[PDB]
């Protein structure tokens, strides 16, 4: 099954500054939206799938 | 002399109220520093 594994892929930090606060929205953007949520549910079809 | 006495006075109520400028326009900057905290976020 590992041939079917999408890794943990690090993404550009792209900081916007809201005022005086800086922060990437892309960077948390994909480790919510991909890297944590496509990413467990993905393993969690492979880990029945077993 | 009695003249020139009020005007001692009168502009040493100017004082005061001169003393209460300074307090509201350092009261302002005291809060806009406190809208301006340095962050400590290093990512």
């Amino acid at each position: 099954t590992s041939l079917y594994y999408m890794k943990h892929q690090d993404f550009d930090c792209g900081r916007v500054k809201i005022l005086f606060f800086s922060f990437c929205l892309g960077r948390m953007m994909g480790d919510l939206f991909y890297n944590y949520v496509f990413r467990y549910v993905y393993n969690f079809f492979l880990a029945i799938f077993g | 002399a009695i003249l020139l006495a009020e005007i001692n006075y009168q502009m040493y109520l100017d004082r005061q109220i001169q003393e209460r400028i300074l307090l509201t326009n350092s009261i302002m900057l005291l809060q806009n520093l406190k809208a301006a905290q340095p962050t400590a976020d290093f990512s």
